[PDB]
């Protein structure tokens, strides 16, 4: 097959910065020109930066003009995006693409999510919610929290993004985690 | 002259059109423009479009002032082969009313399906004297090779097509003239 | 000098859609058309390339025509799995870069509609949460009414019907009234 | 010169492409090279690509160093046509610039229909004395006979194609000069 | 040199129906005939251009034969999205100038 | 996208007076021949008038000939209809259309209504 | 140097139902890819030759499509009588050797000791039947 | 119209030797070249073996190269495999395959099984047929059952045949 593998995505505060890498397989990367295209969550695609064979016309949109550069290394079959001055809106996750003659943008990664966020890690807090019966936590950052019960196998409820910059999802019918600020609190109901 | 690299043009493998199922690629072929030129200044061009209306882009040098005569005839639409990447061939022709100082010979087929039928050999030489045994007179010790060889279009895997071209080898005999004035 | 097709469109199981991408003389004009499509929480993949053309894996329904500056993708005898954005993109020559479209989210019809189930839970302890869980609505999303308030974009559950929650915040008689279809559904809590 | 078993393209009925119900074999057809030449010493090569990313194959002698230059003309590309199976027909050309002690003949016909056309009589002779009334040398009592005669490709039943070659007939006439060494 | 086309003309859901235009020398002989479809309190928009074509959007259900001076358009997998008028036009000569026809209210 | 649009249109009495504009944008309105068709409540089209590029040639149907004037501003991308005379039979929608080689009468404006009554 | 189809594949009764063959310039790239039915306890056919080609006896349903590396084999109309395993095979030019795919068992969804089971299955693994004894 | 029909299969135990027979009927058999693939038991196809019509070119899988040689007989119309070393890995059935140019492997014969066991030969008991080893059984019949005893079990329901051990009770 051809396969790209993107990488390096994470957390980082506005003025925070921040480099990207592609892992090119499949196929001679030192041969095809390399592009980097952005999804902000909800909206469509919109494409970033584009780098020739040998590097020799690196292009940019201008939503990134000044702040972001494409690189790549042709010994280490990868492309590189590096990411300064992030702000909110740079807030995505970074597809990798290929052009080829002909066939244009062919072969994507899988993406990788760039979340930038002013909110701090606040640990959350578990309310039980009593009867039919569930589990609430609350003004929690960042997003992965995963909900248990040991084994009863029923329906946990994707977060909401309060305008705080802080989270809360609850649980119907528990053993809350959020490794972000060592929370591994069992509550009863 | 001959055209250089006649054989590239078998090249029927690289990300072509299958003519069929398991075919090999469409080899280059189609609409042909095979010209070339020695005079003693610039080739004298005439302009004539196809349609008036075509906007040619920023950078090439085109009729100016085009009206619908431009279509057919125009003498408005003069210039001198002066400058490369310049002079688009499909808005110039040689000025026939003006190349005394030129030998000019070119050969237009038209047509998609037209086979390209390119002849070389060390063994053909062309005479470029006139009526009066008098060759082209470089002005400024000055010679002016002119060429075009668009050789029909390559067909690309998705159908698109790219023209594609090719040099034109020259090798020009001279002698000297005594001239008045 | 962006590309214009439809935030949204839909058919009947069986049905030929059509999405146009509409663009000018700096990209579609003089440059190639690919149609990417995406299913949720995926990549986008390679549909179509050069305006008409079909990689290896693409059925015969998906097709393309191209008349000028614009273009447009023809999904023929439609189905489930074809539920998703499609995107559109040609580089321009203008921008010197790629340009999209806002991406077409295709929903295929035949789903019936669903019980809205609504799940509202008082506080418990301080500061005072509340939290109005809705769940199975197969016709897809919802309203909510009761300063405070915070709602989710809707979640395909794993029995592909959709759920959702919001909750409000309150200082220490309140119901969570939520809309599906022209119908409200609302369940109430007191002190 | 000519093509030897011109007759041998006649055979429609060994596993090839039917060109419609119950018709004969699509016959060999289609893009063609015929070239030959008579050289006292080996005839002189000049790169010309296609595509300049092409890679050729291990065990042939293809252009080095290729850049997009080499694409319409690089004058690094240049070979003396001294081994056979070795020089692909599709990026080397007789370099014009060069073959002073040779006398080269070639035709590129084009496209996947272009019917062959081959002539063959032992009633045509062809001079190869130049304009000064001298044929080729040949250096080391040695005379080099170069030729390519791809006809066209042969169609399978599948539609897949290969190139289809025919052997070339020399008869050379040499006589004794007198040189100055 | 009037464009005649049938008032109204129906038909039931994945039929094939057929909505005649025919003219003169003078018109549709000499001249292309364009198709215009319109869906009440919307503007015309083009369906078929010179006589049997498609601009881009418009399904191959939708075709067009000529013969000399008459014209028909033939919308083929009948569908209720197809309500509403068909009009056909074309440049005539001697008038120097676009005849229409009456229109073709086309019910399902 | 090619966008026309309409303006002008509204209530005026028998023997007035009414000048419509056509505003074009997505393309060069320049270089094509622009029409004014009508549509009269209920009855089929009815072609008004055409003027060339250059306003080289101008052509008006039977219906209103003497009456009405068709005039374009390429440096304004506006085509233009002045209706004098206007009688209670002009009632209807004042459609603007391009004409392109080929593809013949191809976009349409929305329209703007025109009703002659008292 | 492998050949990449998929373990498994399946459709309704009637359906258009694709299994793809990926490989490398070294085998597809370079060479052609014959397609053979396999019904369980019986050997290989020729179903697909020269990548697209269908030799006398296959329907008109059977179809291939090739696009460089990749090629990929059309069953259209699917029927119950199509329920076996589908094998890939291209000459690979480094390994001087046929690659084969892993096989692809295509499995059709239609209306219903042990001997006429239609579901599919019931300490024999169920064949096409099974049998139980201890 | 084409047939080929394979033999030589059976019981042999690891270090072991086996020749396996192609014999070739309804063509030029000595026109084209031959193949040999195997297929392990629930696994797909697994190309062992190629050689040309003259036995210019032979050529094999990595898997068996150096223990197994391919060769042919164009006047007894037969292809050969000669399996050394066998390994308990080269149990599979070994089909015998034609490649004809354009064409390319098209006609395959029925194929022979190959099993490479420690086990020995034990025949069966009859109709039932009870506890017999290796597989291929004569006689609606059912397919067997392997036991955890690695012995086999066949029922028939509307003549019995095990031919690894010579047992032909009726």
């Amino acid at each position: 097959e051809v396969q790209l593998v993107e990488s390096g995505g994470g957390l980082v505060k506005p003025g925070g910065s921040l480099r990207l890498s592609c892992a090119a397989s499949g196929f001679t990367f030192s041969s095809y020109t390399m592009n980097w295209v952005r999804q902000a969550p909800g909206k469509g695609l919109q494409w970033v930066s584009s780098i020739s064979s040998s590097s020799t016309y690196m292009y940019y949109g201008d939503s990134v003009k000044g702040r972001f550069t494409i690189s790549r290394d042709n010994a280490r079959n990868s492309l590189y995006l590096q990411m300064n001055s992030l702000r909110v809106e740079d807030t995505a996750v970074y597809y990798c693409a290929r052009y080829a003659h002909d066939w244009n943008v062919d072969y994507w990664g899988q993406g990788t999510l760039v979340t930038v966020s002013s909110a701090s890690t606040k640990g959350p807090s578990v309310f039980p919610l009593a009867p039919a019966l569930g589990c609430l936590v609350k003004d929690y950052f960042p997003e992965p929290v995963t909900v248990s019960w040991n084994s009863g196998a029923v329906h946990t409820f994707p977060a909401v993004l309060q305008s705080s910059g802080l989270y809360s999802l609850s649980s119907v019918v528990c053993n809350v985690n959020h490794k972000p600020s060592n929370t591994k609190v069992d509550k009863k109901v | 002259t001959e055209v250089i690299g006649v054989t590239s043009l078998m090249n029927v493998h690289s990300n072509g059109q299958a003519t069929h199922d398991n075919g090999a690629g469409k080899p280059v072929q189609g609409t042909s423009f095979h010209f070339f030129s020695v005079g003693g200044e610039a080739l004298e061009l005439q302009g004539v479009l196809f349609n008036y209306r075509t906007k040619y882009p920023d950078g090439t040098i085109f009729p100016k002032n085009a009206t619908v005569q431009s279509q057919v005839m125009n003498t408005e639409h003069k210039a001198y082969l002066d400058k490369n990447k310049a002079y688009p061939v499909e808005c110039w022709v040689p000025d026939p009313t003006r190349n005394e100082n030129t030998r000019y010979f070119g050969t237009l087929t038209g047509g998609e399906n037209v086979p390209p039928v390119l002849h070389i050999t060390n063994t053909a030489t062309t005479v470029l004297l006139d009526e009066f045994g008098v060759g082209p007179l470089c002005k400024g010790d000055n010679l002016y090779l002119s060429a075009v060889d668009v050789c029909g279009m390559f067909t690309n895997r998705s159908g698109s097509q790219q023209w594609r071209g090719l040099s034109r080898y020259f090798k020009v005999q001279l002698r000297k003239r005594r001239v008045k004035n | 000098s962006v590309l214009t097709q439809p935030p949204s469109a839909s058919g009947t199981p069986g049905q030929r859609v059509t999405i146009s991408c509409s663009g000018g003389s700096s990209n579609i004009g003089s440059n190639p058309v690919n149609w990417f499509q995406q299913f949720p929480g995926t990549a986008p993949k390679l549909l179509i390339y050069a305006n008409t053309q079909r990689p290896s894996g693409v059925p015969d329904r998906f097709s393309g025509s191209k008349s000028g500056t614009s273009v447009s993708l023809a999904i023929s005898g439609l189905q489930s799995e074809d539920e998703g954005d499609y995107h559109c993109a040609a580089w321009d020559d203008s921008l010197k870069g790629w340009v999209f479209g806002g991406g077409t989210k295709l929903t295929v019809l035949g789903a019936p509609k669903a019980n809205p189930t609504v799940t509202l839970f008082p506080p418990s302890s301080n500061k005072a949460t509340l939290v109005c869980l809705i769940s199975d609505f197969y016709p897809g999303a919802v309203t909510v009414a009761w300063a405070g308030v915070e709602t989710t974009k809707p979640s395909k559950q794993s029995n592909n019907k959709t759920a959702a929650s919001s909750y409000l915040s309150l200082t220490p008689s309140y119901s969570c009234q939520v809309t599906h279809e022209g119908t409200t559904v609302e369940k109430t809590v007191a002190p």
